[PDB]
RNA sequence: CUCUCGGCCGAAGCGUUUACUUUGAAAAAA
RNA sequence: UGGUGACUCUAGAUAACCUCGGGCCGAUCGCACGCCGGCGGCGACGACCCAUUCGAACGUCUGCCCUAUCAACUUUCGAUGGUAGUCGCCGUGCCUACCAUGGUGACCACGGGUGACGGGGAAUCAGGGUUCGAUUCCGGAGAGGGAGCCUGAGAAACGGCUACCACAUCCAAGGAAGGCAGCAGGCGCGCAAAUUACCCACUCCCGACCCGGGGAGGUAGUGACGAAAAAUAACAAUACAGGACUCUUUCGAGGCCCUGUAAUUGGAAUGAGUCCACUUUAAAUCCUUUAACGAGGAUCCAUUGGAGGGCAAGUCUGGUGCCAGCAGCCGCGGUAAUUCCAGCUCCAAUAGCGUAUAU
RNA sequence: UACCUGGUUGAUCCUGCCAGUAGCAUAUGCUUGUCUCAAAGAUUAAGCCAUGCAUGUCUAAGUACGCACGGCCGGUACAGUGAAACUGCGAAUGGCUCAUUAAAUCAGUUAUGGUUCCUUUGGUCGCUCGUACUUGGAUAACUGUGGUAAUUCU
């Protein structure tokens, strides 16, 4: 019941189709507030929906009073999918990374380097 | 080292970029262009470190690939494009225009200009040569060559270029009494009236310049840029009007602002 | 090449003569009177005072109208007045040479916590600070060697999340109340 | 320091040349 | 015509030339589509030349350690200069032909050595100095040792090629393939130095490129190199060695203040740990934030060196008896050892402190 | 913090060194609870290396007749996604190390009026009086026959 959100800095990135701000969270007696509900607070504060709000970099100060992070509110979900880094979309479930490792791909590449044209597709 | 170098160490980057130490090993390494590497401001530095429109380099690339940034009226999608002195950066999507003008402390200040003033620029002339069936040619500090210039235009003069067409509209001759900015050295960013120029044949020429507050300083001739005819500049000056405060008066001004705050 | 910084300093210096009665006695007096952990804290304070005295001595030999002397002397005097070591009525450069080690030791958070009555001893003050019971303004300060600024002195409270300030009983009180 | 040029000054020499001293400029970042 | 301090510069005029191993003078792609029978808007590639940027390469001036048990050196095979050329991207003995006899040196030439890559810098330092700089920035060099090349704007490139020298792999004995002073890792050498980990999320680089790649780089692991902060207890009550303070006449009184045997009591406060959840992050870990548990020998138990002098702290006790040993130096030990071996006590620094070596 | 102390003599004052004292770097010993930074096969062997990785790259816009997918319509030359291959660019940067090197390297200062320069940027690109409503031959990918114990061979 006692969790306050304030936004210190604020700018409208018209070129990146969003609003970017610094968020400070007041939670005097609780753990660091989860991102999922900071998103709800931001959506209610800015009269948007939580699906276009991306928050990150939340660091809690010594003594346990406040947390500070950054937030973006996109004009639309398609703009967010165009402009957001892929890992932040994966946090919201909108993106999935490939399951291969660096070693797997590197060894496959160096194996393919030993064969001529179509046989390159026959090694994996 | 065989062949040209393609990297730039962060600690080896020019100091006026105001780059920190712990963000990375490397620096943006400006692309080859109209301005020298040491005297330019790469597009990424301006768009990310200065204006805070982007948080990372990838965001700067995303901004530039939508063709929103124009440098002197032309769309520039290269994020390491060297933008230098008197360049005009236009962002139509958000609708602002900047002119890269040195601040008093020798750094490119964020200086917003009106869209009327973003239609032209001033260029120092570097050389004049006749070629190709007796056609004269001018070369500016911006690496643009203009054929058929006014016969009165001599070296070390200043020409006003209409960015849309690229032609000369008027000019200021290099003479005592004309306003100038220092574009290099210890007095970089300082604005004053030219007092006297002493010639040393076979060597560098020294130009003496007096501020609006009465302070005088010398520079080399290659470090002088004619800004206006007489006391009146032909462009808008940054918030600091080109005068340098000593550290004492700067501290006094800061303290006065602190006292008046709140 | 890496993206790391390697600037670091030693905050103290060691005395040249390891065993001498007068120095040992004076250091022990300071340790007992200000509740210090060891002699390294005394030598740390001594080193800061020595650096300040060296800077002042460098400035004194300069000309009075020298702009560098005026600038850094003003900065040094304002820093010393700001932490409470110097008096505003004694804001001349030579008075810096009159400062003692006890002046810098009196501005620690430990001694100020003891002087304000939040603790009944200097050692109780140290354990109170290290146990997160003490706050300066709104920030809970955990470091005994926290030089209290002159403006920051009036805001030293009991850290309202602590049992002494915020009225929440600790481990021992809760366990002993459960035994009832 | 003066005799000449250009608008009382700006120019020109050369006072044997310096060393020295003071100033100014140019001088990577760390 | 224009320019420079200074052109044999720039431009102009004339007579020719213009390499078959040729110089430019568009036979290229995409998107919108149009107008008046033909004209066209945006771009992308390409291109001789000029300028510009990024350079690079030669030069100018001054500056380098030790050594004379190195005093004369270079010049017949260029040493110094002149003339003409060759080659080179160009200025040049760069090389050639012909000439001249020059050029350097006690102001240290030439030769030798260096545990010599050079700087920015580092340690110490009153002032002056001495020493270090392989090491993340700049410059140079090299890719086992020499040498020679192709391609290319740019290598005399070695994660390109061709040989020889030294090593060395597979072989069916005919042949083939090599280069970790890249990241990990192994051997060897040693007094002496970490994981055959995760990732392109950040900084930037490359490419035809908003998209791919990057052991550059970032993140963890090991890590007492070193630097910063900083626990190992605090308080109250007793009881007192007790002390000061205090009246009284000595006791006493003095119950104000302090210290400590306190294996005397007593509740309070905590984080080291264990551990949900957040937060962190590319994914994590750590730190920070917060539940729950978590301290009386609070055994949740601080060490390393010393105790004759230098130099701080025991001529206390037991053992040994010029032995064993200590001792940087002076010295201690031969039956009452302030010095050895121990117990107790004490003191110096303290999460650190001894020792060897360079300075 | 501009500092000294023990040791030659029966005793003294000197010279003078030895020893002590503090810092800094390497190694090593004993010890080690929290937390933030952080050096790290330089020294001896620029000694030798198993194994894996460290340099690749496509836009709307050079070349697509791989059904490998997918058509929409099915003669609409060429829908689109697109492996491969040709073409172009990069691979001369970065990283490592310190063997060589003693006016050499390097540093500051100057010069190129004595040269080269991919790229980016601007100029120039009907300036020349002499089949075009589009020219020619290949080669790769692909399809098929193979050789060698063996290679990123062909
Ligand atoms: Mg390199
Ligand atoms: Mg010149
Ligand atoms: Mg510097
Ligand atoms: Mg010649
Ligand atoms: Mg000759
Ligand atoms: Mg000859
Ligand atoms: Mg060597
Ligand atoms: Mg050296
Ligand atoms: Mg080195
Ligand atoms: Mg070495
Ligand atoms: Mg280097
Ligand atoms: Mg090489
Ligand atoms: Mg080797
Ligand atoms: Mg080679
Ligand atoms: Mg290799
Ligand atoms: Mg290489
Ligand atoms: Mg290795
Ligand atoms: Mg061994
Ligand atoms: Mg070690
Ligand atoms: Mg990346
Ligand atoms: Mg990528
Ligand atoms: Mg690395
Ligand atoms: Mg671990
Ligand atoms: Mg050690
Ligand atoms: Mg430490
Ligand atoms: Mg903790
Ligand atoms: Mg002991
Ligand atoms: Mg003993
Ligand atoms: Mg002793
Ligand atoms: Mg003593
Ligand atoms: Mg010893
Ligand atoms: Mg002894
Ligand atoms: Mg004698
Ligand atoms: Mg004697
Ligand atoms: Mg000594
Ligand atoms: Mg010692
Ligand atoms: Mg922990
Ligand atoms: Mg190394
Ligand atoms: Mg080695
Ligand atoms: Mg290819
Ligand atoms: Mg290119
Ligand atoms: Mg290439
Ligand atoms: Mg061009």
């Amino acid at each position: 019941d006692t969790v306050t959100i304030r936004t210190r800095k604020f700018m409208t990135n018209r070129l990146l189709q969003r609003k970017q701000m610094v968020i400070d969270v007041l939670h005097p007696g609780k753990a660091t507030v989860p991102k999922t509900e900071i998103r709800e607070k931001l959506a209610k504060m800015y009269k948007t929906t939580p699906d276009v709000i991306f928050v990150f970099g939340f660091r809690t100060h010594f003594g346990g009073g406040k947390t500070t992070g950054f937030g973006m509110i996109y004009d639309s979900l398609d703009y967010a999918k165009k402009n957001e880094p892929k890992h932040r979309l994966a946090r919201h479930g909108l993106y999935e990374k490939k399951k291969t490792s660096r070693k797997q791909r590197k060894e496959r590449k160096n194996r393919m380097k030993k064969v001529r044209g179509t046989a390159k597709a026959n090694v994996g | 080292a065989r062949g040209p170098k393609k990297h730039l160490k962060r600690v080896a980057a020019p100091k006026h970029w105001m780059l920190d130490k712990l963000t990375g090993v490397f620096a943006p390494r400006p692309s080859t262009g109209p301005h020298k590497l040491r005297e330019c401001l790469p597009l990424i530095i301006f768009l990310r470190n200065r204006l805070k429109y982007a948080l990372t380099g990838d965001e700067v690339k995303k901004i530039c690939m939508q063709r929103f940034i124009k440098i002197d009226g032309k769309v520039r999608t290269d994020i390491t494009y060297p933008a230098g002195f008197m360049d005009v950066i236009s962002i139509d999507k958000t609708g602002e225009n900047f002119r890269l003008i040195y601040d008093t402390k020798g750094r490119f200040a964020v200086h917003r200009i009106t869209p009327e003033e973003a239609k032209y620029k001033l260029c120092k002339v570097r050389k004049i040569f006749v070629g190709t069936k007796g056609i004269p040619h001018l070369v500016t500090h911006d690496a643009r060559t203009i054929r058929y210039p006014d016969p009165l235009i001599k070296v070390n003069d200043t020409i006003q270029i209409d960015l849309e067409t690229g032609k000369i509209t008027d000019f200021i001759k290099f003479d005592t009494g004309n306003l100038c900015m220092v574009t290099g050295g210890a007095n970089l960013g300082r604005i004053g009236v030219i007092t006297n120029r002493e010639r040393h044949p076979g060597s560098f020429d020294v130009v003496h310049v007096k501020d609006a507050n009465g302070n005088s300083f010398a520079t080399r001739l290659s470090n002088i840029f004619v800004i206006g005819k007489g006391n009146k500049p032909w462009i808008s000056l940054p918030r600091g009007k080109g005068i340098r405060l000593t550290i004492a008066e700067e501290r006094d001004k800061r303290l006065a602002a602190k006292q008046s705050s709140g | 090449p890496v993206a790391r910084s390697w600037v670091c300093r030693k905050t103290y210096v060691t005395p040249r003569r390891p065993f001498e009665k007068s120095r040992l006695d004076q250091e022990l007096k300071l340790i007992g009177e200000y509740g210090l952990r060891n002699k390294r804290e005394v030598w740390r304070v001594k080193f800061t005072l020595a650096k300040i005295r060296k800077a002042a001595r460098e400035l004194l030999t300069l000309d009075e109208k020298d702009p560098r002397r005026l600038f850094e002397g003003n900065a040094l005097l304002r820093r010393l007045v700001r932490i409470g070591v110097l008096d505003e009525g004694k804001m001349k450069l030579d008075y810096i040479l009159g400062l003692k080690i006890e002046d810098f030791l009196e501005r620690r958070l430990q001694t100020q916590v003891f002087k304000l009555g939040l603790a009944k001893s200097i050692h109780h003050a140290r354990v109170l600070i290290r146990q997160r019971h003490i706050r300066v303004r709104k920030q809970v300060v955990n470091i005994p060697s926290f030089i209290v600024r002159l403006d920051s002195q009036k805001h030293i409270d009991f850290s309202l999340r602590s049992p002494y300030g915020g009225g929440r009983p600790g481990r021992v009180k809760r366990k002993n109340a459960k035994k009832g």
